[PDB]
């Protein structure tokens, strides 16, 4: 997705901006889901990567 | 490591191959449209 991103806006320092929220919304997932008591599977994986 | 400068060597060629076959489907698709709408 980063190269994609890259490739087709033909600027790092404007790709870098939304690379970064990448790990933002996984941690924040994480979190909601160790609020629910939800455990880390395969299938929230599964969904992350959707 | 060893295997990493393969796998960025790989994952460089799908992005514009992948987008070609994208153009080639639009390309497709709007010929038949045009030449089955022209009857």
């Amino acid at each position: 997705v980063f190269l994609v991103m890259y490739l087709f806006l033909q600027n790092f320092r404007a790709t870098l901006i939304p690379t970064i929220a990448v790990p933002v919304v996984l941690l924040g997932t994480f979190a909601v889901l160790a609020a629910f008591g939800f455990s880390i599977n395969t299938l929230t994986m599964f969904g992350m990567v959707l | 490591m060893l295997e990493l400068l393969k796998s960025l060597v790989f994952a460089v060629i799908m992005v514009p191959v992948v987008m070609a076959i994208i153009l080639g489907l639009i390309y497709g698709l709007g010929e038949v449209f045009n030449i089955f709408s022209g009857v």
